[PDB]
């Protein structure tokens, strides 16, 4: 008899799962889906290949060695999926784990999607909500930012970029989604901003709320950062399928011609 | 000019105190051949430098940040300033030397109402496009994503440095101890501990971030003998008409 | 520099700057542990890093770091050091923390409490010079009270009238008064500031000697009763009362006035029982009369000078008699050998009252070692910065030589040969001296630069021939940049060809006179016409280096090039002295007729803090006669204190940012015109 059976499950159930199911709840009731309702939403329907699903992330500071801190998966879902019958590859920050802190796996997750689409030559779809890098995590989370802005101005040109912004996006978070090719902004949930507004007011001594210094108006209507703000969630990802059929699958290709009437 | 000069007056130009600040021109002036240098927008957004100097007779341009004015923080002016000046000298075949002292990004409500972050993403990427050889040294300070957008060894950059002053760090020791420990009313020797062990340019060594930790005298000869060496760097990219620049 | 003879095992020295590292240097050579005290600011001096061990004893200023005694009581606690050494000035002249050391356990190489007490005060001072058979200044004895009574002294000791004040240093509380309106007037006003100054409020009226020599003489006491006269020294080129330029031999002294002064000396020593090094100083008038005026009771700053003329080392001296051994060396054994000059290089502009401090930190720096017959004292080097707390000395340059005009050539190819980059220094006022022909001749007096210079110092006045040989260097350098500036490496797809120009004719702006230059080139040779006159410049043109030499028609220069601009101007230091010059070419200079000459509105006032921050302290207040390169208002931000300075020069029109304003990008401040 052997157990190594019934890790796999209850490992699988846990990331599922994310960061537990009241920290679900908590989300539910911000107005927020989860990265992976979002990712099926996103895609066509049983087309979602996941990748990744089992990485755990290696940082032993802080006593984040403790079971307790332990989440399969680490705070991002990653892969490729179809949309409309066309590849594209996909990853989506789950805002249950650690507040979607980017780590060394979180980054290198993201890297490893990210290598593959430029090898093969289909676009990216990244859906952001993250709360900037994991302080306890160290110097490598600056690495795994880094290493993303890289395959992000390499990718440039090659292959489409789609930044979508589904909650508070902070700190180091904000340049990957400025250098994608579009950006999109949910609005009332989602924000961009390099410094918080308690650091606002402690530095430039001036009330300023998070709404009105990096939500989804001030992006789309005197900030030039965002192209579209939508609704909800919902609205935003089937405006992002509409708008994903218009682009060509990667720059060898020519611009896509659908049938006309 | 010999390659080889040393230049001890850099030994004690960084002060002790986070507080004061220095001026970055001369520890250029002291380093490039003849002390010779050719500012470019000497007297816009001068919380960064750029310019062209010499490095053992063949050109280099040089960006760097300036302690002096808004403490070296990145703006939207230094990014587009800096930016462009990078743009140029990769595009014509010119190594850069980059001198990093940065706290950050400037915070405010005008900032962002004016886009830093396309701006911000603009110095990043220049950085992150060059295939000329790249040298970077780490005086003082090295904080965030500015750290990330200052040419580190993680864009593909060939050859980092940090002086004994230096230090990286994710964020200040203020706000990663206040983050880390919410409730454990012990934040002063929590702060102790955290700038005992990340205040110094050590955590970044040991993963091999910078290549070394150099004495602030051979800075000159250091950079000469790597610029004789990438001379010959290539690299390949993937193939494309252009890339959409965050402008 | 036998090592054999027991010796004190540690010595903790209580200064810093050259003199520190001179004791250091001689104890180390001596085979003695050292350790050093220094502030937090002189954390990486040479003395500290230079000495075996090092302690910091407290905050920049003076009077908490080396003026703080229970400091140095703790440091001398823990480092149980042996000695200690003060060298001169800050404790070298307290009585008390000589008798604090001296309690528990701690010996001090130097003179005893009581004898610094006899002469600390100049009263008492006199008194037993008078007492000691020797000559002093005519006076009256005691301090006068009144205007009245100074009056009425003065008509008995002579016309000419001078008031000094008691004890302090550094020649102040002392003027001269010629009138009996003057005498009183000058006495009260003495009296207002005798509080200020020192708080002793003692004055004295006596006769002032007109034309006077200050001559020193150097004597060695022991505690076996044995004292010795080192020859003697002149020290008469001074300003503000203080001495820059020092010779060991004197010429106005012959053997017997020397011998005279030595036994006086000698005599006044064992009077008061000197058990150590010190110099009595003497003003010598034209008649070869010598009157004594106070004597040092510790080192004095140019021992060095005299070092050389009779090969003994005057702190080895000190820590040998301090241990307790006799001199080794008798009268028979003291001997002129040679001459020796030195010179004080300060950190000051002798542009302004032959020199006002100035502050800076030294971007380049280097002692001219390798010339012969040079000996460099200084706590100085590369990246070293000069700050308002401490004396502005940068160096201390000593030149011997088999006779005074030896040394003295020697001594003008040193300051020729030596860079400071970073501040402002002296050496073109100190060149200018040593160079003077009253000065070669020997006809010097205390009054040296006030009627040599009568308008205040100038610079370099050069005659034709230098003026010729200047211009000459100027176009050759300049020609030389031109040239290397089309050395490139080839390029084998767009080859370069070299323009074939033969002449290069450039006008010249020098002072207010523009020049035609003709300029030929020969390999290493460049044949120069200024004004029809014909000239030959060569050297090995290395663009690079600090120090350039050249050889205009066989005569060896060495020139620096400070400053170059692509527009022209360039800065270029011969002779001492640094000359601006406007190089054109002769086309150029014919197309510049037509650029009109702009005024500059200079009125600066809207200068602003960097950060949207706020204000941490002002630095200055609305109309305190401050122009420009200083703080105003500093700012404080996430990080780093910004050192806002003024804006034009002028005073300051008004300040009126606080502490903590909330500024967006930016804040209006200090204004000028
Ligand atoms: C590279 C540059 C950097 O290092 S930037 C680091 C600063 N980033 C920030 O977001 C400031 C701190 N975070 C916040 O203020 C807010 O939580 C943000 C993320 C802005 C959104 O507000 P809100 O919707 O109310 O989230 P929340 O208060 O409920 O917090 C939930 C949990 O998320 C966590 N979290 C978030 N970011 C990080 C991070 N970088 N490192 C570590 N943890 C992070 C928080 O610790 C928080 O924990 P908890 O579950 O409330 O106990
Ligand atoms: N009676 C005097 N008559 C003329 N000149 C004098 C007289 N006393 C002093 N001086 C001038 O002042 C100089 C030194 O003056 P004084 O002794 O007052 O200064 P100090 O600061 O006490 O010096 P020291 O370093 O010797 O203690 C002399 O070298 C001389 O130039
Ligand atoms: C001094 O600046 C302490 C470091 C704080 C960094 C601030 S706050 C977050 C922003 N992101 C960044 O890179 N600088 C800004
Ligand atoms: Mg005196």
């Amino acid at each position: 008899a052997t157990s190594v059976n019934e890790r796999i499950e209850n490992k699988r159930r846990t990331a599922l799962l994310g960061g537990g199911q009241r920290r679900i709840d908590a989300q539910h009731k911000r107005g927020k889906l989860t990265a992976r309702e979002r990712i099926s939403l996103l895609l066509d329907p049983g087309s979602f290949v996941e990748s990744d699903m089992f990485v755990e992330h290696r940082c032993a500071d802080f006593g984040m060695a403790a079971d307790k801190n332990k989440f399969p998966g680490d705070s991002v879902v990653t892969g490729r999926g179809r949309i409309n019958g066309r590849l594209v590859y996909v990853f989506s920050q789950d805002f249950t784990v650690f507040g979607g802190s980017l780590s060394g796996a979180h980054a290198q997750k993201i890297c490893k999607i990210m290598d593959q689409a430029i090898t093969v030559g289909a676009p990216v779809i990244g859906l952001n909500d993250s709360g900037g890098a994991r302080i306890q995590e160290g110097v490598e989370s600056l690495a795994g930012y880094a290493d993303i802005f890289l395959r992000n101005v390499t990718a440039s040109g090659v292959i489409p970029q789609i930044s979508l912004i589904m909650g508070p996006c902070a700190g180091g978070a904000v340049y990957s989604p400025a250098l994608t090719d579009f950006t999109f902004m949910v609005k009332d949930t989602s924000y961009l901003f390099i410094t918080g507004p308690d650091v606002v007011k402690s530095v430039t001594n001036e009330d300023v709320t998070q709404e009105e210094l990096g939500g989804a108006k001030t992006h789309t209507t005197m900030s030039g950062v965002a192209h579209r703000a939508f609704e909800n969630d919902v609205d935003a990802l089937c405006n992002l399928r509409d708008f994903f059929n218009y682009l060509p699958l990667s720059s060898q290709d020519p611009a896509p011609v659908r049938e006309c009437h | 000019d010999p390659s080889d000069r040393l230049v001890p007056e850099l030994d004690t130009i960084v002060p002790l105190e986070s507080t004061k600040a220095y001026n970055m021109v001369d520890i250029i002036h002291s380093v490039v051949d003849e002390r010779e240098f050719f500012e470019i927008m000497p007297n816009y957004a001068k919380n960064i430098i750029v310019g062209f100097a010499r490095m053992n007779g063949r050109t280099v341009g040089i960006v760097g940040n300036q302690p002096k004015v808004a403490s070296g923080c990145l703006d939207i002016n230094s990014s587009v300033k800096g930016a462009r000046f990078v743009r140029f000298c990769d595009a014509f075949n010119i190594p850069l030397i980059t001198f990093v002292d940065v706290p950050g990004f400037l915070p405010g409500t005008a900032q962002e109402y004016g886009g830093i972050i396309r701006h911000g993403a603009k110095l990043l990427y220049a950085f992150a496009e060059a295939t000329v050889p790249k040298v970077t040294v780490i005086t003082r300070k090295a904080y965030g994503g500015a750290y990330d957008v200052m040419s580190s060894k993680h864009l593909c950059g060939d050859t980092n440095y940090a002086w004994p002053t230096a230090e990286i760090a994710v964020m200040g020791a203020k706000g990663a101890v206040e983050i880390i420990f919410k409730g454990h009313e012990n934040v002063e020797a929590a702060q102790a501990e955290y700038i005992e062990k990340f205040a110094n340019p050590f955590p970044a060594a040991v993963r091999g971030f910078v290549d070394d930790i150099i004495q602030p005298s051979s800075t000159r000869a250091r950079i000469c003998c790597d610029l004789d060496v990438l001379a010959s760097k290539k690299v390949q990219r993937p193939w494309r008409k252009h890339a959409n620049i965050p402008l | 520099y036998d090592p054999n003879e027991k010796t004190f095992d540690k010595i903790l020295v209580a200064n810093r700057g050259e003199i520190a590292c001179r004791v250091i240097r001689t104890c180390k050579k001596m085979g003695i542990k050292t350790v050093a005290i220094h502030s937090d600011v002189d954390a990486s001096s040479v003395h500290v890093k230079m000495a075996d061990e090092a302690v910091c004893v407290g905050p920049a200023p003076t009077s908490k770091s080396y003026l703080n005694m229970d400091a140095i009581m703790e440091a001398i606690k823990k480092t149980r050091a042996q000695a200690v050494h003060p060298g001169y000035g800050f404790l070298s002249e307290n009585k008390e923390f000589a008798r604090c050391l001296a309690a528990e356990d701690v010996v001090f190489i130097g003179p005893d409490t009581h004898a610094i007490q006899a002469m600390g005060d100049k009263i008492e001072s006199k008194l037993l010079a008078k007492k000691a058979e020797v000559n002093t200044i005519p006076g009256f004895d005691g301090v006068v009270k009144d205007a009245e009574e100074a009056v009425r002294i003065a008509r008995e000791i002579g016309y000419p009238v001078m008031i000094k004040a008691s004890a302090g240093g550094g020649g102040k509380g002392m003027r001269i008064a010629w009138d009996d309106e003057e005498t009183r007037d000058g006495f009260r006003l003495s009296s207002q500031e005798a509080a200020s100054s020192f708080g002793d409020d003692r004055l004295l009226i006596e006769k002032f000697i007109d034309n006077p020599r200050h001559i020193e003489i150097q004597v060695l006491g022991d505690k076996h009763g044995n004292a010795l006269w080192l020859n003697e020294r002149e020290c008469s080129i001074q300003r503000r009362n203080q001495k820059v330029v020092e010779e060991a031999p004197s010429i106005f002294l012959d053997a017997e006035t020397r011998r005279a002064m030595g036994e006086q000396a000698v005599a006044l020593a064992r009077a008061v029982k000197y058990s150590s090094a010190g110099t009595v100083e003497f003003l010598v008038d034209s008649k070869k009369n010598f009157y004594f005026l106070e004597m040092n009771t510790r080192l004095q700053v140019e021992h060095p000078v005299t070092e050389c003329i009779t090969g003994l080392d005057l702190v080895q001296e000190m820590i040998r008699v301090a241990k307790g051994y006799p001199l080794r060396h008798k009268q028979a054994d003291i001997r002129i050998n040679g001459w020796a000059v030195e010179c004080r290089v300060y950190a000051e502009d002798p542009y302004k009252s032959f020199g006002l401090p100035s502050i800076g930190r030294l971007s380049q720096y280097q002692e001219p070692l390798h010339l012969p017959g040079v000996r460099v004292d200084s706590g100085i080097q590369p990246g070293s910065d000069i700050s308002i707390y401490y004396d502005p000395m940068i160096s201390k340059l000593i030149t011997y030589g088999s006779d005074r005009t030896e040394a003295l050539k020697r001594m003008a190819d040193a300051l020729d040969n030596y860079v400071i980059r970073g501040v402002t220094h002296n050496i073109a006022l100190l060149r200018e001296v040593i160079i003077n022909s009253r000065f070669v001749k020997g006809d010097i007096s205390t009054k040296f630069l006030s009627d040599v210079y009568p308008d205040g110092f100038k610079g370099h006045m050069l005659t034709k021939s230098e003026k010729n040989q200047l211009l000459a260097i100027a176009s050759s350098l300049f020609v030389a940049f031109q040239l290397r500036a089309q050395h490139f490496q080839e390029n084998s797809r767009m080859p370069v060809i070299k323009p074939d120009i033969a002449n290069w004719e450039l006008s010249v702006k020098l002072h207010d006179k523009v020049h035609t230059v003709v300029a030929s080139n020969n390999g290493s040779v460049f044949s120069v016409e200024v004004d029809g006159s014909k000239l030959n410049v060569t050297s090995t043109w290395n663009l690079a280096s600090p120090l350039l030499s050249v050889s205009v028609d066989g005569t060896q220069r060495t020139v620096q090039c400070l400053s170059r601009e692509a527009g022209g101007n360039m800065s270029i230091q011969f002779l001492g002295t640094v000359y601006k010059v406007n190089i054109l070419t002769r086309l150029a200079a014919e197309l510049n007729k037509f650029m009109l000459e702009k005024v500059t509105e200079d009125t600066s006032s809207v200068l602003r803090s960097p950060m949207p921050g706020v204000v941490v302290a002002v630095s200055v207040k609305p109309g305190d006669a401050v122009a420009e390169g200083q703080e105003i208002c500093v700012i404080e931000a996430m990080k780093m204190q910004n050192s806002m300075t003024a804006g034009k020069t002028g005073t300051v029109k008004s300040v009126h940012c606080q502490a903590g304003d909330t500024v967006g990008e930016g804040d209006l401040l200090v204004e000028l015109e």
